[PDB]
């Protein structure tokens, strides 16, 4: 009996990094998208 | 604990000059009741002129050099340097958010 | 905020900002999110996206506050960004109730000490006595597990903790923990005398008070006789209340 | 109106949340507050629940006779002719008269 | 506890043993075997798990 | 709860488990001197299961 442990980043840091992961996912995916656009309307 | 007020301490040694040590403290006013300028530690124990937290165990018991007693949060070992890194660039992205806010309309 | 250590918190806080001007910027630079506004509409030339700072912002915010929100992502990259929010804050949240879960019920199975067993069990909160006052003694005269136990563990200390006073060890258990075993009736006593100290555990050994006499002694059985009465009338009991439990009841806060 | 407000806080408490949203700044403020205060509580219920339902202290109503000798849903007892019945006979003393008679 | 009240050993007055068991009865309290041969015989199963 | 308890519950691994412990038997080919060895054991745990 000596769990009173307040959580810290050692123990949750995983969601940060996919936090990370979908941020460049999304640069990537929205100016494939937006020059997708571009070229189809030309 | 001495009876009287001179101390008197001898040490024979005979080839054994590597006796690893004596090392050992003396204490004044051990004699005293408590008045202000002195301090209690044990039964009258009433030492002190100065050795209210001597660092040094100057008691018998640890009474007298013993537990006499939001900057925290900016002493982080490397969360205080990425966090103020994600705060600047929080700072640039509303300094970008803002142009949007006030500069486009509708078609 | 106590399950959750008081540096998560500010990330918490400058993830929810730093997605939220990620989320504008995607809103208002998005080839989508630009909308015909009229509810009955034939391809009018007044379209726009419906995101805001303001708008993102406090959606971000209502995410992370399992309250759900008011825009409705439309596009590849705001949904995407979108759900990994959600996923942030599902998480974040989920540990928060099971962190808080821990420490309340961490909290209320602990069991504080109320056997002296249950003591010698125990290893931080010490033990002891004031040095060879009769009690210490009868732990080296022990043949009690427990007490042999107890009195290993003193012999183990042998003076790291065996007070010379009875009230500098009073003082030694105010300030700290401790154990510091000795009689009962001085305990009910100081207990009734003070606050913050507590009769524990019932009587380890069992001692009487009796009356001295020389063996010639013909008052030996007349006196015993007479305090049997005393006993038998409650009397004794009667002055009990007066020498303890009438100074006695001055302190149940 | 008082009403929508007065239901909105009401159904957002519990976590549904109203359609009359904040449509303004100063009103999200209220908003969110709100909405902060009443996820702590459910939270913070649901934890203490939990710590209840595995634990379960027991506990007694009773722990001294003066205690049961004020209430009165518990009856006492003791053996006819019982020694008790003689000591307690002749209570003497503060309390025990009041169990005695 | 309410009363306090002990238990003795059958003797009339003034019998030889008297003395001489007061001290025996000191003597085996001090040493205890009172406390362990009254928890012997007053030991029975014990209480089982109730966790 | 149940998963708390599942997870906090434990195991036996020793022999004084089974000496707390009521609810499982014990087990041994008596007079194989394994129970006269318990018998004859005059530690605390083995005398209390061996009773």
């Amino acid at each position: 009996s000596k769990e009173a442990s307040a959580l810290g980043v050692q123990n949750i840091g995983g969601i940060f990094i996919v936090l990370a992961a979908g941020l460049v996912l999304s640069v990537f995916v929205a100016v494939g998208e937006f020059l997708y656009k571009s070229k189809k309307n030309a | 604990m001495l009876k009287t007020g001179v101390g008197v301490i001898r040490m024979w040694a005979d080839e054994g000059s590597r006796l690893s040590r004596f090392r050992m403290l003396f204490t004044s006013f051990v004699e005293p009741p408590c008045t202000s300028s002195t301090f209690f530690c044990h039964s009258n124990m009433c030492i002190n002129n100065s050795l209210v937290c001597n660092g040094v165990q100057n008691c018998a018991y640890p009474w007298d050099e013993n537990h006499c007693k939001l900057f925290e949060q900016i002493t982080k070992t490397h969360g205080t340097i990425i966090g103020v890194t994600s705060g600047i660039v929080l700072v640039l992205l509303i300094i970008s958010i803002l142009v949007q806010v006030k500069q486009p309309r509708k078609k | 905020l106590n399950p959750l250590s008081p540096d998560i918190w500010m990330y918490v806080l400058l993830a929810c900002l730093g997605v939220s001007c990620v989320l504008f910027v995607i809103a208002r630079f998005s080839p989508y999110e630009w909308y015909n506004p009229h509810p009955c509409n034939p391809d009018s030339d007044v379209v726009e996206n419906n995101f805001t700072l303001l708008n993102s912002f406090w959606f971000g915010v209502g995410a992370l506050m399992q309250q759900g929100s008011e825009l409705m992502p439309k596009a590849l990259s705001t949904r995407i960004v979108g759900g990994i929010w959600w996923f942030f804050t599902l998480i974040i949240i989920s540990s928060y109730t099971a962190n808080l879960a821990a420490f309340l019920t961490v909290e209320r199975m602990e069991s504080p000490i109320d056997s002296a067993d249950d003591l010698a069990k125990q290893t931080k909160i010490e033990y002891g006595a004031v040095e060879d006052g009769a009690t210490m003694t009868f732990f080296k005269k022990s043949k009690i597990s427990t007490y042999d136990k107890m009195w290993a563990f003193m012999s183990s200390r042998r003076q790291s903790v065996l007070v010379k006073s009875n009230e500098e060890g009073i003082q030694r258990v105010l300030t700290s923990d401790y154990a510091f075993l000795m009689e009962s009736t001085t305990i009910e006593f100081v207990t009734q005398r003070n606050c913050n100290l507590t009769q524990i555990g019932g009587l380890i050994d069992s001692k009487g008070y009796g009356v001295g006499t020389p063996m010639g002694s013909p008052y030996r059985d007349k006196i015993t006789i007479a305090i049997l009465q005393l006993q038998e009338e409650g009397k004794l009991h009667m002055m009990k209340e007066k020498w303890w439990r009438g100074n006695g009841c001055p302190e149940e806060e």
